């Protein structure tokens, strides 16, 4: 009987191990930012109707707005030091057990993988697709 | 320095002095593929080579790595190298790890000989100063450039490396910031290679038809970007015609004849229709904007006012009704002056031998250069495809005899095709608007388009690039600006970057420009991590990856050297 109910956040993904070492903490980043703003949707959503698709619609307009500003940020240091040898260090490719892929630019796997997580949506593809 | 030119006579005497042997052969000829010049100027020495019985071998080289690998395989035995076309920027010392303590042979009095003799012959007038000056087994075919601009760098040079407080920072600071000065400078070619081994022929006086032809094919085929080359190269051209031409006639099976008379500068009037000859030339395009549909209207309105119908202006040019082709001269001087056309009229060379018709000398470079571009887990495509360009370039040298003009045919047909193929994809660049511009330079990737495949060829590449830079240098509203030109191949999944200057229109008439590209492409590989390929003998062209190759146009922006 509790108000916040004692909620806690769980993210266990392993698609966060096949990333860039500066990359990896920005995955858990925007997956906050995605769980936060789909409970402040699924609240709106359930106070306005209660009083086939989901409570989840519409909620990538809370963030879509700071994200390709961010995205764009981050190819704008994406095409400044990923050829120099002082920042490569934080921009290589882990090698895995489960790995069988090459990466070819870490912000487009970062930007897929993010997508994609956000694509498993059935109610709401078409404004994540766009 | 090492040779001037009036002692080229006795640096060929020093290889008679190393070679003239017939038990064993010791003469390799280290020849620079894809350059017409280079072809040429090979063909003569081998002819000068054969009259005089010196054993050879002729070796056609793409890449500076295949130059190692070839000089690391080579016999003690050969104690005469030529390189032609090329050597003439790096440090050969430093790159085939040439140390002179183990090639030296009898140093007993100040005399010293070498048991191995390497002879560069390179029209790139950037002259490393170590080979050229401190180096004894690299001696240098050099056009006359040494005695008239090079004696500061000399002397500083040379007071480098004879001397090993405020004094000494003093003078060696300047002295070091000169040499500098004449290094990160950019690259430029005022002479051509057949011109210094004409001379040679000259000096020695085996100087005959055949030698004087390929001697105008290569003076002939740098008429593209080096117009200034040939402006300079040809009265002495027309002083060896007039020459060797003898006394006078009748039109015989025997008499070869080689005349100067008017050769318009077109692509393959002879050996086509005047329509497509007009149509697919580079200057013709290059003023009359012939890309567009406009400029297709008023090729056909000055057809109309030259009173040549389309019908006969699309025949054969041999089976062209001569009243149109005996006076074309008095049409082109009447009717080129409205359209902007009047540096069509042009004076060149043109052969013929027995019944078989005229060839000039820019149409048999086009057709040699066409010979040379589509004449037939990804280090073997590669291996596999320089092997395949050597057989091109092995192609083009079989063209060059007199008895295989099936071979001269073929490349016509060639030059053909592969001026449509350029034609088509200069309107795919120019109707899409690729080009961007980025206030130092001008950009052109080619991302997709019709036969790409033809792009991982050099040539073929500088081809598309020349027809850019002669169709945007008539266009006076956008400045003189350097050019990068990148093509992708889908196989090797490379990014093959061509580095192109602009040039002022043909019309007027100083100093020419150089191509800065190879210092910022050099500085760029050595500060960052790209994997790129510097082996190419032309230094403005490198291959890059797909996934590097926006970083590196970041980074050439950046840099100020353009």
């Amino acid at each position: 009987e509790k108000e916040n109910q004692d909620y806690t956040a769980v993210s266990q993904w392993q698609l966060k191990k096949f990333l860039s070492p500066i990359y990896q903490p920005e995955f858990e980043d925007w997956m906050m930012i995605i769980l936060d703003s789909m409970l402040k949707t699924k609240q709106s959503y359930l106070k306005l109707n209660s009083g086939v698709e989901n409570s989840l619609n519409g909620f990538s307009h809370l963030f879509s707005k700071p994200l390709m500003k961010r995205v764009k940020k981050l190819f704008k240091n994406q095409q400044e030091f990923i050829l120099d040898p002082q920042y490569e260090a934080d921009y290589v490719i882990p090698v895995l057990p489960g790995s069988h892929l090459n990466v070819k630019n870490p912000l487009l796997e970062l930007v897929k993988s993010l997508c994609h997580v956000m694509l498993l949506s059935k109610s709401t593809i078409l404004e994540i697709r766009t | 320095m090492y040779y001037g030119i009036s002692q080229f006579s006795e640096a060929y005497n020093k290889i008679l002095r190393n070679s003239s042997s017939h038990s064993s052969c010791q003469l390799v000829i280290f020849v620079s593929c894809l350059n017409i010049d280079a072809l040429c100027a090979t063909k003569m020495l081998s002819l000068l080579f054969k009259k005089q019985l010196v054993q050879s071998q002729i070796v056609p080289i793409f890449g500076y790595s295949e130059l190692r690998r070839h000089y690391s395989q080579l016999d003690d035995n050969i104690n005469s190298l030529l390189l032609v076309g090329f050597g003439g920027v790096i440090d050969l010392e430093a790159f085939l790890e040439i140390d002179p303590q183990e090639y030296v042979i009898d140093t007993d009095s100040g005399e010293q000989s070498f048991r191995r003799d390497i002879y560069v012959l390179d029209a790139h007038r950037p002259w490393n100063l170590d080979n050229i000056f401190g180096s004894q087994i690299i001696q240098c075919f050099d056009d006359g450039t040494v005695d008239d601009t090079l004696g500061e760098q000399k002397e500083a040079y040379y007071k480098l490396l004879e001397l090993d407080r405020k004094q000494r920072k003093k003078q060696i600071h300047e002295y070091e910031g000169v040499l500098e000065e004449y290094y990160s400078q950019g690259t430029t070619v005022v002479n051509s290679i057949s011109a210094q081994i004409y001379s040679l022929l000259s000096a020695i006086g085996e100087t005959n038809l055949s030698n004087l032809w390929l001697n105008i094919l290569g003076t002939t085929s740098l008429d593209i970007a080096y117009a200034q080359v040939y402006n300079r190269l040809y009265p002495l051209l027309q002083d060896e015609v007039k020459r060797l031409t003898p006394s006078s006639s009748v039109k015989t099976p025997d008499t070869l004849t080689l005349n100067i008379q008017p050769d318009y500068y077109l692509f393959l009037l002879r050996h086509s229709s005047l329509y497509d000859s007009f149509y697919y030339s580079n200057y013709v395009n290059a003023k009359l904007s012939l890309w567009n549909e406009n400029g297709k209207k008023r090729l056909h309105k000055m057809f109309a006012r030259m009173g040549i119908p389309l019908s006969t202006a699309q025949e054969t040019w041999l089976y062209m009704d001569h009243s149109i082709k005996r006076e074309l001269g008095i049409i082109f001087d009447k009717n080129l002056d409205r359209y902007g056309l009047q540096d069509i009229i042009r004076d060149g060379f043109v052969r013929t031998l027995g019944y078989r018709g005229s060839i000039s000398a820019s149409e048999f470079v086009e057709a040699l250069t066409a010979l040379l571009e589509v004449g037939n887990n990804s280090a073997q495509k590669l291996t596999n495809l320089r092997k395949r360009w050597v057989s091109n370039f092995w192609l083009s040298w079989d063209a060059l005899d007199d008895r295989k003009v099936e071979l001269l045919n073929r490349g016509i047909q060639l030059a053909q095709d592969l001026q449509r193929a350029i034609f088509n994809t200069g309107v795919a660049i120019l109707e899409k608007k690729l080009i961007k511009h980025l206030r130092i330079y001008r950009l052109c990737v080619l991302q997709d388009g019709p036969d790409l495949d033809l792009y991982r060829n050099p040539l073929t590449l500088l081809r598309l690039g020349n027809w850019l830079i002669e169709c945007c240098a008539e266009s006076e509203d956008k400045q003189l600006l350097p050019m990068v030109l990148a093509s992708i191949d889908e196989n090797t999944d490379t990014y093959l970057v061509a580095g192109l200057t602009p040039r002022y229109p043909r019309g007027l008439d100083k100093k020419p420009i150089l191509n800065n590209f190879s210092m910022a492409f050099q500085q760029i590989t050595a500060e960052t991590d790209a994997k790129v390929r510097i082996d190419n003998f032309e230094s403005s062209i490198i291959e890059i990856r797909r996934e590097d190759l926006s970083p590196f146009l970041e980074k050439l922006t950046l840099s100020g050297l353009l």
